[PDB]
C-alpha cells in the first residue's frame, strides 16, 4: 500500500555532506513518523534521525549535532542533511515509516559510503 | 557467545477502560546480552514520559525489563511497543491488544 | 513460609574509554529495595522499597561502598577474561553474579547459593555444601584452583550462613506490611474464537503476590499439555504479576475444560469452567 | 609463596616526599589487594590505604586523602607509596601487606617495613662520655658504669663492651629524641665491684651514618 | 546486606 | 569509619596461662574480624581471620569467638613464644580497615625492688658546655615506677626523659634511666642533686644523692 522511495547516497570524501529524501505514498494521514535507520555489521539497523508529523525528532547518540532531519509537512517528505561526515559512517541507509496505527514501512536502502 | 532474541509482551496494569487512568506495560525479557532499546508507541508516534525498571536477569542469565508509562485508554487510539536489539534483523512492533 | 534474600549484579564492558556499565539489583522474595546504577548521576546505593528507608547513613554509605568495590572486581575481571580469550578490546561483554540466601518460618538459614556468568555462560559456581565450586571450562578451572587455595569458598559460606540471614530477618521485620503479604489472584475466562470448528480458552491470573503460580488445564479431569499455551509470569508494575494459560478447543466442547489455578495465597486450588 | 620486599630506610627532611616501594617475589603484584599501613614507634598499627593493582583502583584513609599517592607497576611488579608535606609526625614504620582477594581483608603476606624519619637534622657523628663508677653507684657488692651516647642522628648505633666480650649484665636503653632534633641513649653494665682495679671496661659505640667508631674507657 | 569480599579470576 | 577498642591495652600472665582479648566495634562489623601477632622489630602475622578461623600453621591454643560487636581472642596455655603484642583488624566495609589499639601480653614475675644508682656529669661534657645526670633503675619488676628529681630540695619539672628496656630474657625484669639535662651555668648554681625512686618493690621511697666537685 505505502512506498517509501530514497534517493540521495552516493561517495563522499570525509568531512563532506550528503542530503537524504525519503518520500511516501498515499494519503498525508497514512504516515506519523519518519526515519533513517543505518546497517551494522551484526545483522542489526541502529536508529539515525526520525521525526514525527508534529515535528518531534530523534537522534542516534552517534549522529548528534552533526545529523539534521527535517520534514516537509505538506506531503510525506522527510529530509536528512548529513554534515561532518567521518569514515564510520559508511553504512546503508533504510527510511521508514509508521503509520497511525503503527505499521512499519521500511524502504529498500540506500548506499552511503565515505572514504 | 549466545544471542537470545527478546520475548516482547504489551499489556496494561489493569483491565483497560475507556477513559480510566491506568499503565500500559512493555515487558521484554529472555534477551542476551543486555544492550535493548524500547520504544512505546502511540498513534505512530514515540511516547516521551516512558520509566524502566533495573536490569536483572533470570536463573539462565537471560536480562528481563519492563518499559511502562502512564495514559489513559481510549479507543481510536492504538498503541505498540517496538523493540530493537542485536538479534533482530529490523526492530520488532507487538501491538496492545486488550484481551492480550 | 519461606522466604529469599538474592543479588544481582551485571557488569557490561565497552569498546570505548568508558568504564564498563554495572548495574545491581536486591530482591527480597519478588521486591526489589535496593538499586545501583553506575550511569546514575547520584552514584549511590539508592532505596526502592519504603522499608528500606528506615536505614541509616551508615547503612547507605557501606552499600555505597561495596557497591563500587563489586564494579571494580568485575571490571578487573573482565580484562582477566578478555586475557585469557585473547578477544579484540573493541568488543562488548558481560559479567553477571547472583548470590542469596532462603530462610524458613522460623528465620533459620536454608540454603545459599553463589553464581558467575561471562557471556551468558556459567563461570563458576558455589555447591549447595558451601564448601567447593564447579567449575565450566577450563578458565573456571584455573580460577576453582586459585579459590580452594585461598578459602574463597569460606568466605561466600561466612557471608550467606551469616550477613546474608541477618539483613534477610531485619528486613522482614521493618517490612512485613508488604514483604509477608500473598495476594490471591484474580481469575477469570476469556473465550477467543479462531474458526468455525475451534476456539481458544485463556484462563487469566491477575494480581497475585507472590509471583510462584501453577495455571494447568484439563479435559475432563485428565490433566493434558499437548495444546496448552503458557507465557511467563510477567509484572504488573505495583508489585502483583499477571500470567495466562490457553487451550485450543472445538467448538460446542467448551464446557470439559477447567482451569485450575494453585497459588500460595489462595486457601484451596480454584476451578473455573467456562459459562 | 609470595613474598613482598621493600625499599630501605629514608631520612627526609620536613616538607619532602617519600616513596616506599614494595616488590612481590613468587608472583604479580596484581594477583591481590595491597595495602599499606604504618606504625609510629612505640604506638599501634594505622591502616593508609591501598590498590587493586589489576585495574589501578586505590582507596586512602580519611587522614592521608590528599597526602598519599599508592600505584602499582605490573610490569615490574611494584607497588609504591608516596607521601607529600612530610611532619615529624609521619614518623613511621611503613608495611606493604597483601591479601589474596580482590578487596583488602585478612593480610597474610607481610614486608619487612621501612622506616621513614622526617627531622630537620643533619647527619651527626655521637659524643660517648663516660658515667663512672662510685660509692654511689655500689649497690650489694655490686658496681654500675655505663656510657652516654649524645646528639647523634639518625638511628642506630651499636654499643658494645669490650668487643663483645662483656656480654652478661649490659643494658642499652632505646634512643630518646631530644628537644633539639638529635637522639641519645646510654648503655650500662653491672659488674664486680672487687673488679674495679683490675679490669679495664671499654665501651665500642658505631655509628654508621656518620661512620664514627669510639671507644671510651670508665 | 551486600558480600565485602571480591575474589578474582 | 568503625571504630575498634581493645582491651586490655596491656595483660600480665604467667606461662601456662589462659588469657583473654577483648576487641569491641563501634558497629555491627558481622564476622569480618582478623585478629594479629606481633614482636618487636617485626611485621604482624595473621593469627585468626572472620575472627574464628586459625591459619596455616598457627598453634591450635589460639582460638577466636564473636560475632557482631564483641570479640575475644583467647590463649590457652600461654607459650614463651605467644608474649607479644596483639591486634584486632575489622574489614566489614571492603576499602575501609581499622586495627585495635593493641594489647601488650608481658611475663609476670614476683616483684624486684630497682637498684638505684646515680651517675654525676662528666668532666669532658663539663667542658662541652652541658651537663647529663643519669640515674638507674635496675632489674626490677613492675614497670610502673616513678622517678623525681630534686635540685636542692627543689622539684624539676620538664627538665628529664626516662628510658625504658623490653623485658629481659632471663629474669623478665625491667631497667629505667632518667637523664636530667641542664646548661652548665644552672649545673654550677646549686649543689646537691638527688634522684628519689618511688617503686612497688620499696617499701618507703629510696632517694640516692651526691654532691658536686665531691670525691
Amino acid at each position: 500500500e505505502v512506498k517509501l522511495v530514497e534517493s540521495g547516497g552516493g561517495l563522499v570524501q570525509p568531512g563532506g555532506s550528503l542530503r537524504l529524501s525519503c518520500a511516501a505514498s498515499g494519503s498525508i494521514f497514512s504516515i506519523n513518523t519518519m526515519g533513517w535507520y543505518r546497517q551494522t555489521p551484526g545483522k542489526q539497523r541502529d536508529l539515525v534521525a526520525d521525526i514525527s508529523s508534529g515535528g518531534s525528532t530523534k537522534y542516534g547518540d552517534s549522529v548528534k549535532g552533526r545529523f539534521t532531519i527535517s520534514r516537509d509537512n505538506t506531503k510525506n517528505t522527510v529530509y536528512l542533511q548529513m554534515n561532518s561526515l567521518k569514515p564510520e559512517d559508511t553504512a546503508v541507509y533504510y527510511c521508514y515509516g509508521l503509520s497511525y496505527s503503527n505499521d512499519d514501512y521500511w524502504g529498500q536502502g540506500t548506499q552511503v559510503t565515505v572514504s | 557467545m549466545i544471542q537470545r532474541t527478546p520475548k516482547i509482551q504489551v499489556y496494561s496494569r489493569h483491565p483497560a477502560e475507556n477513559g480510566k487512568s491506568n499503565f500500559l506495560n512493555c515487558y521484554v525479557s529472555g534477551f542476551h546480552p543486555s544492550d535493548i532499546e524500547v520504544d512505546l508507541l502511540k498513534n505512530g508516534e514515540r511516547i516521551e514520559k516512558v520509566e524502566h525498571s533495573d536490569l536483572s536477569f533470570s536463573k539462565d542469565w537471560s536480562f528481563y525489563l519492563l518499559y511502562y508509562t502512564e495514559f489513559t485508554p481510549t479507543e481510536k487510539d492504538e498503541y505498540a511497543c517496538r523493540v530493537n536489539h542485536v538479534t533482530l534483523s529490523q526492530p520488532k512492533i507487538v501491538k496492545w491488544d486488550r484481551d492480550m | 513460609g519461606s522466604h529469599s534474600m538474592r543479588y544481582f549484579f551485571t557488569s557490561v564492558s565497552r569498546p570505548g574509554r568508558g568504564e564498563p556499565r554495572f548495574i545491581a539489583v536486591g530482591y527480597v522474595d519478588d521486591t526489589q529495595f535496593v538499586r545501583f546504577d553506575s550511569d546514575a548521576a547520584s552514584q549511590k546505593m539508592e532505596p526502592r522499597a519504603p522499608w528500606i528507608e528506615q536505614e541509616g547513613p551508615e547503612y547507605w554509605d557501606q552499600e555505597t561502598r561495596n557497591m563500587k568495590a563489586h564494579s571494580q572486581t568485575d571490571r578487573a575481571n573482565l580484562g582477566t577474561l578478555r586475557g585469557y580469550y585473547n578477544q579484540s578490546e573493541d568488543g562488548s561483554h558481560t559479567i553477571q553474579i547472583m548470590y542469596g540466601c532462603d530462610v524458613g518460618p522460623d528465620g533459620r538459614f536454608l540454603r545459599g547459593y553463589r553464581q558467575d556468568a561471562y557471556d551468558g555462560k556459567d563461570y563458576i559456581a558455589l555447591n549447595e555444601d558451601l564448601r567447593s565450586w564447579t567449575a565450566a571450562d577450563m578458565a573456571a578451572q584455573i580460577t576453582k584452583r586459585k579459590w580452594e587455595a585461598v578459602h574463597a569458598a569460606e568466605q561466600r559460606r561466612v557471608y550467606l550462613e551469616g550477613r546474608c540471614v541477618d539483613g534477610l530477618r531485619r528486613y522482614l521485620e521493618n517490612g512485613k506490611e508488604t514483604l509477608q503479604r500473598t495476594d490471591p489472584p484474580k481469575t477469570h475466562m476469556t473465550h477467543h474464537p479462531i474458526s468455525d470448528h475451534e476456539a481458544t480458552l485463556r484462563c487469566w491470573a491477575l494480581g497475585f503476590y507472590p509471583a510462584e503460580i501453577t495455571l494447568t488445564w484439563q479435559r475432563d479431569g485428565e490433566d493434558q499439555t499437548q495444546d496448552t499455551e503458557l507465557v511467563e509470569t510477567r509484572p504488573a508494575g505495583d508489585g502483583t504479576f499477571q500470567k495466562w494459560a490457553a487451550v485450543v478447543v472445538p467448538s460446542g466442547e467448551e464446557q470439559r475444560y477447567t482451569c485450575h489455578v494453585q497459588h500460595e495465597g489462595l486457601p484451596k486450588p480454584l476451578t473455573l469452567r467456562w459459562p | 609463596q609470595v613474598q613482598l620486599v621493600q625499599s630501605g630506610a629514608e631520612v627526609k627532611k620536613p616538607g619532602s616526599s617519600v616513596k616506599v616501594s614494595c616488590k612481590a617475589s613468587g608472583g604479580s603484584i596484581a594477583d591481590g589487594y595491597i595495602s599499606w599501613v604504618r606504625q609510629a614507634p612505640g604506638q599501634g598499627l594505622e591502616w593508609m590505604g591501598g590498590i587493586l593493582p589489576r585495574v589501578q583502583y586505590t582507596n586512602y584513609a580519611q587522614k592521608f586523602q590528599g597526602r598519599v599517592t599508592i600505584t602499582a607497576d605490573e610490569s615490574t611488579s611494584t607497588a609504591y607509596m608516596e607521601l607529600s608535606s612530610l611532619r615529624s609526625e609521619d614518623t613511621a614504620v611503613y608495611y606493604c601487606a597483601r591479601s589474596p582477594t580482590a578487596t583488602a581483608a585478612a593480610l597474610k603476606i607481610w614486608g619487612q617495613g621501612t622506616m621513614v624519619t622526617v627531622s630537620s637534622a643533619s647527619t651527626k657523628g655521637p659524643s660517648v662520655f663516660p658515667l663512672a663508677p662510685s660509692s654511689k653507684s655500689t649497690s650489694g657488692g655490686t658496681a654500675a658504669l655505663g656510657c652516654l651516647v649524645k646528639d647523634y642522628f639518625p638511628e642506630p648505633v651499636t654499643v658494645s663492651w669490650n668487643s663483645g666480650a662483656l656480654t652478661s649484665g649490659v643494658h642499652t636503653f632505646p634512643a630518646v629524641l631530644q628537644s633539639s632534633g638529635l637522639y641519645s641513649l646510654s648503655s650500662v653494665v653491672t659488674v664486680p665491684s672487687s673488679s674495679l682495679g683490675t679490669q679495664t671496661y671499654i665501651c665500642n659505640v658505631n655509628h654508621k651514618p656518620s661512620n664514627t667508631k669510639v671507644d671510651k674507657k670508665v | 546486606e551486600v558480600d565485602p569480599i571480591g575474589h578474582l579470576y | 569509619d568503625i571504630q575498634m577498642t581493645q582491651s586490655p591495652s596491656t595483660l600480665s600472665a604467667s606461662v601456662g596461662d589462659r588469657v583473654t582479648i577483648t576487641c569491641r566495634a563501634s558497629r555491627d562489623i558481622g564476622r569480618y574480624l582478623a585478629w594479629y601477632q606481633q614482636k618487636p622489630g617485626k611485621a604482624p602475622k595473621l593469627l585468626i581471620y572472620l575472627s574464628s578461623s586459625l591459619e596455616s600453621g598457627v598453634p591450635s591454643r589460639f582460638s577466636g569467638s564473636g560475632s557482631g560487636t564483641e570479640f575475644t581472642l583467647t590463649i590457652s596455655s600461654l607459650q614463651p613464644d605467644d608474649f607479644a603484642t596483639y591486634y584486632c583488624q575489622q574489614y566489614s566495609i571492603a576499602n575501609q580497615l581499622t586495627f585495635g589499639g593493641g594489647t601488650k601480653v608481658e611475663i609476670k614475675r614476683t616483684v624486684a625492688a630497682p637498684s638505684v644508682f646515680i651517675f654525676p656529669p662528666s668532666d669532658e661534657q663539663l667542658k662541652s658546655g652541658t651537663a647529663s645526670v643519669v640515674c638507674l633503675l635496675n632489674n626490677f619488676y613492675p614497670r610502673e615506677a616513678k622517678v623525681q628529681w630534686k635540685v636542692d630540695n627543689a622539684l624539676q619539672s620538664g627538665n628529664s626523659q626516662e628510658s625504658v628496656t623490653e623485658q629481659d630474657s632471663k629474669d623478665s625484669t625491667y631497667s629505667l634511666s632518667s637523664t636530667l639535662t641542664l646548661s652548665k651555668a644552672d649545673y654550677e648554681k646549686h649543689k646537691v642533686y638527688a634522684c628519689e625512686v618511688t617503686h612497688q618493690g620499696l617499701s618507703s621511697p629510696v632517694t640516692k644523692s651526691f654532691n658536686r666537685g665531691e670525691c
